[PDB]
């Protein structure tokens, strides 16, 4: 068979490459890793630099220390048991208050506590990470497309662990956190509010996740396909418009009847995954607030058989 | 009203005539869907019922 | 004489012409079949 | 009805059947056999479908169904009204995709590309018939297929789910899972750094792939180069794909009961599963 | 394109080569055609065996979608 | 508020959905309008602009400031091929194919088409040039995998056509994106590296022909490749692909040209 | 009327042609699918019903 | 209607044939299926029913 | 005068004899298996 | 024996054309035994109409002889 | 005098002659089994 | 009928014999399907 | 089975091809009725 050009034929080392200098704090920015020659069959093999800022440090802090405390709460119930920790550690769980408790603070530390202080941590390690990308963006030049990008994913997770828990009044609507916890949260969610799947909001975001994947297969295909002509320098392509653009764009507009540009397809491809959770976030705020029973709500809407 | 020949000169012809072919097509078939929902103006079910073909 | 699609008047007369024989020969069978349809089952 | 650099790039020749007998354009569509065949089979496929909202008695799109046939009727053949209609739309179905695939390898030969497209689609008309034509003949009936509607696919969807308890605990399912939340994500994070580089502040010069790079190093340490991250996303979204049709191949045909029940196997090694405490103790 | 030695299918008169010819066009196209059908029906045959050996009858699901 | 319509079933959710079925129009227009900034306005066969230009009118001009001072590029904007097209219509009638008038791997048009680019270096974010030989790219060595240099290199017809000389790297990305090949003339030429399988012995090029090894275009300067010259020979090797056919020695192939 | 033959200077013949072609089939099949969803001027039915096919 | 020749002087008659034969299968398909579908008119099991050959 | 295919009027109006004896014959055998229908089992 | 007008199904290279040839051959003859089935079968099923028509099952003979 | 093939009008006459020859000879296997599967189980 | 034959300088001969050879299969197939679909003439249901 | 090709220096081979064109189709159709005799693989005898 021919070079389908999935994975490097030949890896080449050179020196290290320290980045740019636009507007980056050099001290900051950390030595370069190692070489890792099996991420090198597939893309770059260079590890690092990695800059440690301010925002950073505080990201790191409390992301750590947001895991640091599932980790302990998973200790204490794994009685301290090495063995109970690695056979149960996906049936662990840092649960959020109880109903009763409403959204006061005042949940006990083993029944509700822990998980705030939990929560607080990933916020601000949210947070300051989502800070971190803007103001990487901001260092050198570039626009603030990932940080809006960014704030769609943080708009999601924010509707799910704090606004919708406080429009219903509630810690305990809540996402707890652990693996097959947060899964039958999912799926209790689902089933309290009537089958999830008539929330036109969540269809539209399935619409995009699936449209994410169909257009990232779409556009890794196209520019694996026109690799041969230098497609992968999509950059250059959009200053220069090479044989590998025109290619491209022939082959889309032949096959369904338009195309993009080297550059339009990223608007596409960042509006198709944003649009996945802004969509999720605004039908997640609406389960529950605004419709209690979502194929009720399909049946009053003529997505549903009866009614 | 006399100068609005001049819509011609900003608004190019080709593409607004065929924005307003779709636009005619998809407003009268909203119309007629419309009537044709509703129990009565559903000429068909009308004329059904006056000479009494459902049976 | 804008010529949008490179027709001079006469062709686009002629070719009107022979469109609109052809649109009248289509409404003119379309309103035979409605007149048959209305004696068979009218609607009205 | 070209762009301005089309007119270099229509040539003959890269069919695969037929020679120059369709070998042409109508519009920007390119045509050729297996696009005849692939407008055959979609037009017959929307007008079996709207004739099948006819029969059904609505014409709500959203409520507009094509049921499988009923699971008495087994492999077999079923009536049009009844099960018959859904076989001929997915026998449409399949032709359509398949023909939509061979057009697109035909149109990678004219222009002299990679055959990665029609390759990715492959995996998307492969998990269709896992579910519309493998899983069903596996399990024996073509009622284990979902039907062609907006909502009622939906449906079929929660009730193979929910015959299995929580689906979330079928572990080639998480696998599928976690491929399409991280094709999402890089999809988002491809789309914005190269629209970032190619739209900086307002009056800077564009940026450059050293740019992007030094980016994505500076936020995560680490970045996997353009053709690094189309070959991610080209493999994130086939993986998915594929994990998806895996996980609903085995479901109902090797694997029966709850999928929890599945993940009792870890908690039952022998030299933990009698220890007290835990979740499971 | 190199020459056949047999030189005895040569002596049929031309009319019969092209109607040789043209059949042979069709017949490899219903053949193609043929091809596809019979791996499909291959395919489906092979996924029948498949579920024939595992136990699906001994426990097989319930109907996912409302019959119709 | 659960249960809250404004009127008839309408209620907040309506409103999301419908608001959004409004914003996804607009998203959906400003979406295909950012993609009309190349190869617009369309054209008829001859070159004329046509009588169709779409539903979705072209959007206002942008501007790119290239880097290291390379100018600007105002899009949409006048475009032109800038080359002649060796293609000759085949119908009077529009959406026909044309055929090459004469060789069209050397005539640049079809599978083995090229783009009048900038005849300049493509520069790193520093200023160098980005595409070097590994022999003047400071520390570069191959790290991984068989290393192709020295290999014969074998066309489609399976006969030799020269030996791997060198490797051009892309400094920034560290991946390897040409082979120089010496020919049995003792003249150099590029291979895409996406477009050659280095084996353990050899180095297939399933594209060319090794006769059509010497039509490769080659560059002007030994040790810099521009973007023109990336361009014909990346053209020229994947037109390879479609007008070596004849050449090419494939089983099945022959096997097919049997019964056709 | 009389210089509407100057849409033809406006609209090509051959894609008018061809998207009028395609409209009048696309309307015609919908109109005859709407008779035949009511089950008056269901003519099939209406004529199985008269000469008592289904019995 | 005499000078429905010039069709072809608009239209190549490749493409035009094509499209023709897609559309008369694809029409002659849609209404055999359509009077299949019908309890009526579906001539196999008219027969079937006619000399009693379904249970 | 006008040209879009490269037919001549000539060309053009042979081609249209042409098709409308395919056209008529096709329309013919099409009454014939409608009256057989109607005969067999009338729709009206 | 007169040479054909159409002269392309001359491009087939002579193997090909033997493989024809003798296809044809196979198929000449496993035409005309089909034909002589196949006319088997109409005679058989003319008879079979032909008693079909005439009162048989009204009143037909016993059996001639013994069961076996 | 189209010629969109290469083919002269005598190579066509003689093309579509052995063609009608082969469609008339399928026409008429398919009727034989038409016919019978007509007597073995009709479907009128 | 007469000038029926002016078909083949429209169409490639050849290619319209290969296409034609298709359709003529898949015609005979898809008709094979639809009687096995009906319970009359599904020859393939042989039962006890 | 080098030395098969031999038979055809014995027979001719149009002959031959014709009188295995024959035999062919013969077996065939005789597979076929002794399936029809069958009760089982009757695939002709659908009944209700
Ligand atoms: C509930 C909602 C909850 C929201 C949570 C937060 C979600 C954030 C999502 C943001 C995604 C941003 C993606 C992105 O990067 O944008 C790229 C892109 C960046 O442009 P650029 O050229 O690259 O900028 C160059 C700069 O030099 C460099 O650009 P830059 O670095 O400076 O940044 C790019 C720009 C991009 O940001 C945006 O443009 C945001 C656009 C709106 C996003 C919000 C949409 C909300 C949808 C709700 C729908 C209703 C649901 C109910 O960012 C901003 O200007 C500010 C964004 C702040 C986001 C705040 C969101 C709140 O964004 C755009 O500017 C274009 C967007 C076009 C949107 C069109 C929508 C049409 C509106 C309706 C039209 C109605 C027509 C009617 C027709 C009907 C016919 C039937
Ligand atoms: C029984 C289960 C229910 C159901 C219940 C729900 C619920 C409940 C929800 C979804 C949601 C979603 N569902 Mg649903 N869903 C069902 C069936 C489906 C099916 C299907 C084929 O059946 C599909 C394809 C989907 C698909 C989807 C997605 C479109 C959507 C989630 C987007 C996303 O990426 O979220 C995942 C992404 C995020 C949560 C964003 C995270 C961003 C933050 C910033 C990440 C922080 C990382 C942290 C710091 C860790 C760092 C690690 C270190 C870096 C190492 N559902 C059924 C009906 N689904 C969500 C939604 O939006 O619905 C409208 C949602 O809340
Ligand atoms: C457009 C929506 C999609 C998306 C977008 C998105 N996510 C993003 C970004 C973007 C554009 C970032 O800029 C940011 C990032 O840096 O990515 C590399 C991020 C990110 N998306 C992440 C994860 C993530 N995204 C997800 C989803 C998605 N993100 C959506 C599908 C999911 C799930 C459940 O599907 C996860 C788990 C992180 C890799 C990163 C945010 C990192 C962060 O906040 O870190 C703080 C926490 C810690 C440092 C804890 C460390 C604990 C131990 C020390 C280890
Ligand atoms: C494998 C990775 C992802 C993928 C890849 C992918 N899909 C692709 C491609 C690629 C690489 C293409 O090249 C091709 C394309 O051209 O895209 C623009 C395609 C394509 N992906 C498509 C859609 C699509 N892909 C999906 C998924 C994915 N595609 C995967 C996640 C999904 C879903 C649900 O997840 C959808 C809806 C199309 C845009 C296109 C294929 C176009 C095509 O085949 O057109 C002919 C068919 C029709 C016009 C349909 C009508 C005619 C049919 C006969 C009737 C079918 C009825 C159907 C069964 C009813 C279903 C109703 C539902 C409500 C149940
Ligand atoms: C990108 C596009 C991805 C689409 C997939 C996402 C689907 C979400 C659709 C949500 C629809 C909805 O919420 O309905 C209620 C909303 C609002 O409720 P509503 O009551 O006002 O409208 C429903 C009208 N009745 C009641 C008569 C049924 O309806 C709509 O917004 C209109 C959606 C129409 C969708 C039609 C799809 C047709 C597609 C062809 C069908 C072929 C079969
Ligand atoms: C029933 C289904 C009907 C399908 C076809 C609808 C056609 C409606 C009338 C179109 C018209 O007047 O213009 C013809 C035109 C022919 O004109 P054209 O293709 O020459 O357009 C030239 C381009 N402009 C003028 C913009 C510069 O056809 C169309 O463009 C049809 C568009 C259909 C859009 C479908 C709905 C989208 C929402
Ligand atoms: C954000 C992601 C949203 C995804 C959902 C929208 C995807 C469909 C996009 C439709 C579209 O772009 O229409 C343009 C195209 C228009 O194609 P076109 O034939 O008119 O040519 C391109 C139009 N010009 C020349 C003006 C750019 O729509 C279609 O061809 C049919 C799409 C069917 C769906
Ligand atoms: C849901 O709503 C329902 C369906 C219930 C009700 C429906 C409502 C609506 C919205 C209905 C819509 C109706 C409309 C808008 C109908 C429009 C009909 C038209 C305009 C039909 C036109 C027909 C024209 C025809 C058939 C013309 C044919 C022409 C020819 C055969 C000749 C062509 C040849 C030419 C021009 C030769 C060229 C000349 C030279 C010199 C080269
Ligand atoms: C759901 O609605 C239902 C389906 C129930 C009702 C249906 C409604 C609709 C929309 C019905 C549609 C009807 C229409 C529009 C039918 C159209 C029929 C036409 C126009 C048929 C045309 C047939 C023409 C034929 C078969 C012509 C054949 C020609 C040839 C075989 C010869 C071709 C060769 C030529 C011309 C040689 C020329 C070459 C030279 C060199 C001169
Ligand atoms: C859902 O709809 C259903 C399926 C229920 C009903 C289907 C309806 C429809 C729409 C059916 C479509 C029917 C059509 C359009 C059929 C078309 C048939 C045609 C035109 C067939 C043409 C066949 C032509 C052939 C096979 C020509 C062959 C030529 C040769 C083999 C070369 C000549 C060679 C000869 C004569 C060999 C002579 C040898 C001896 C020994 C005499
Ligand atoms: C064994 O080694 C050790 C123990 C050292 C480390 C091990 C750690 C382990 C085992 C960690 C395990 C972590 C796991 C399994 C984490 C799972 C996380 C999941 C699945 C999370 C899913 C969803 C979470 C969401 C949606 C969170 C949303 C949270 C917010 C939006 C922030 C809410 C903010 C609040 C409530 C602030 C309240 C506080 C104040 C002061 C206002
Ligand atoms: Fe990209």
């Amino acid at each position: 068979a021919e070079y389908q050009n999935i994975f490097s034929q030949v890896q080449v080392r050179g020196p290290a490459d320290l980045g740019m200098t636009e507007d980056v704090n050099l001290a900051n920015r950390s030595g370069v890793g190692p070489f890792s020659t099996l991420l090198g069959w597939f893309g770059n093999a260079q590890l690092g630099p990695i800059y440690l800022g301010s925002l950073g440090v505080l990201s790191l802090f409390s992301g750590l220390m947001w895991f640091f405390t599932i980790g302990i709460w998973f200790w204490y119930q794994a009685g301290w048991n090495p063995a109970v920790f690695l056979r149960d550690l996906f049936f662990f769980s840092l649960e959020p208050p109880a109903p009763e408790y409403g959204l006061s603070f005042a949940a006990p530390l083993k029944e509700g506590g822990l998980w705030l202080i939990a929560s607080f941590f990933m916020f601000v390690a949210v947070w300051s990470w989502w800070g971190r990308t803007y103001l990487r963006a901001q260092a050198l030049g570039m626009g603030k497309h990932t940080a809006w990008a960014f704030l769609s994913a943080i708009w999601l997770w924010m509707v799910l662990g704090f606004i919708r828990p406080i429009l219903m009044g509630s810690w305990s609507e809540a996402v707890p956190y652990g693996i097959f916890s947060h899964l039958d949260w999912t799926n209790n969610f689902s089933l309290v509010h009537g089958n999830l799947f008539y929330n036109p909001f969540h269809g539209l975001s399935i619409a995009f996740l699936y449209g994410s994947a169909l257009l990232f297969a779409m556009h890794g295909a196209t520019i694996l396909a026109v690799s041969r002509f230098g497609g992968e320098r999509e950059l250059e392509q959009i200053a220069d418009r090479g044989t590998a653009a025109e290619r491209a764009a022939l082959f889309w507009r032949w096959t369904m009847g338009f195309n993009a540009t080297m550059e339009g397809i990223h608007r596409w491809a960042i509006w198709m995954a944003v649009l996945v959770t802004l969509t999720g976030g605004i039908g997640i705020l609406l389960s529950g607030t605004v419709v209690d029973n979502w194929y009720v709500w399909g049946q009053n809407h003529g997505m549903a058989p009866l009614n | 009203m006399s100068k609005f020949y001049k819509i011609w000169m900003i608004f190019d012809p080709r593409r607004v005539f065929v924005a307003q072919g779709v636009f005619l097509f998809l407003l009268a078939v909203m119309i007629h869907l419309i009537l044709l929902s509703t129990p009565s103006y559903n000429w068909l079910e009308i004329s059904a019922a006056k000479y009494n073909r459902v049976a | 004489d804008l010529g949008y699609t490179g027709l001079t008047d006469e062709q686009a007369q002629e070719l009107h012409s022979v469109y609109m024989s052809g649109l009248w020969l289509f409404s003119a069978v379309a309103i035979v079949a409605h007149l048959a349809v209305y004696i068979w089952r009218p609607w009205f | 009805a070209l762009l301005s650099f089309e007119r270099k790039y229509r040539v003959p020749g890269g069919t695969l059947v037929g020679g120059n007998l369709f070998d042409f354009w109508v519009g920007p569509f390119y045509v050729g056999f297996f696009g005849v065949a692939t407008f055959f089979f979609a037009a017959l496929g929307i007008i079996l479908i709207a004739w099948s909202a006819v029969l059904q008695g609505t014409w709500n799109p959203q409520l507009i169904s094509v049921y499988p046939p009923a699971l008495e009727y087994g492999l077999g053949g079923a009536p049009l009204a009844k099960g018959g209609l859904w076989q001929i739309i997915t026998i449409c179905a399949t032709g359509a995709f398949v023909s939509w695939a061979l057009r697109e390898v035909e149109i990678c030969r004219k222009l002299g590309i990679g055959y990665h497209i029609p390759f990715a689609f492959a995996f998307a008309i492969l998990a269709y018939l896992t579910l519309v034509l493998f899983r069903p003949v596996m399990m024996g009936a073509w009622g284990y297929a979902f039907p062609y509607g907006i909502w009622t696919h939906l449906d079929w969807v929660s009730n193979t789910g929910y015959t299995y308890g929580n689906f979330h605990y079928n572990p080639a399912h998480m696998i599928a899972i976690s491929f399409f939340f991280t094709n999402a994500l890089a999809l988002a994070l491809h789309g914005a750094l190269v629209l970032s580089a190619a739209n900086p502040e307002k009056g800077k010069e564009m940026r450059t792939p050293d740019h992007e790079d030094t980016f994505f190093r500076d936020l995560v340490g680490y970045s996997i180069g353009t053709l690094g991250i189309h070959r991610l996303g080209l493999l994130l979204s086939l993986s998915a794909v594929f994990f998806s049709a895996l996980c609903m191949i085995i479901t109902g045909t090797i694997w029966f009961d709850q999928w929890v029940d599945w993940w009792q196997w870890w908690v039952k090694l022998p030299w933990w599963a009698n220890i007290p405490g835990g979740i499971n103790g | 394109a190199d020459k056949t030695i047999f030189n005895d299918h040569l002596n049929t008169n031309p009319k019969t080569n092209l109607r040789l010819w043209v059949a042979f066009q069709m017949m490899k196209g219903a053949g193609w055609a043929g091809g596809v059908f019979f791996g499909t029906l291959l395919l489906i045959g092979f996924f029948r065996v498949v579920g024939r050996m595992l136990p699906i009858q001994e426990n097989q699901a319930p109907a996912p979608n409302i019959t119709g | 508020m659960v249960g809250v319509t404004a009127f008839g079933n309408f209620d907040l959710a309506s409103l999301a959905i419908y608001s959004f079925w409004i914003f996804l129009a607009g998203l959906i227009y400003y979406l295909q309008t950012e993609n009309m900034r190349e190869g617009y306005p369309l054209e008829n066969e001859d070159g004329t602009p046509a009588a169709n230009q779409g539903p979705f009118p072209l959007p206002k001009p942008k501007t790119f400031i290239l880097p290291h001072g390379r100018g600007t590029l105002t899009v949409p904007g006048p475009e032109s091929e800038d080359r002649p097209i060796a293609l000759a219509r085949t119908a009077v009638s529009e959406g026909f194919p044309h055929a090459p008038t004469g060789d069209p791997m050397k005539d640049g048009v079809g599978p083995a088409s090229w783009v009048a680019r900038r005849d300049l270096p493509e520069l790193d974010g520093h200023g160098h040039n980005k595409i070097k030989p590994m022999k003047a790219a400071a520390g570069f060595h191959v790290s991984a995998g068989k290393n192709p240099i020295g290999l014969p290199v074998r066309g489609c017809d399976l006969e030799i056509a020269g030996k791997v000389v060198d490797i051009w790297v892309d400094i920034p990305e560290q991946m390897a994106r040409f082979l120089e090949v010496e020919l049995k003339d003792g003249s150099t030429r590029l291979l895409p590296m996406q477009m050659v399988k280095v084996q353990s012995n050899r180095v297939h090029v399933n594209a060319l022909s090794s006769d059509l090894f010497a039509g490769i275009p080659t560059i002007k300067s030994p040790t810099e490749v521009t973007l023109l010259e990336e361009d014909k020979i990346c053209g020229y090797v994947a037109g390879g692909l479609m007008y070596a056919a004849p050449k090419r020695k494939s089983v099945v192939a022959a096997m097919l040209a049997e019964y056709a």
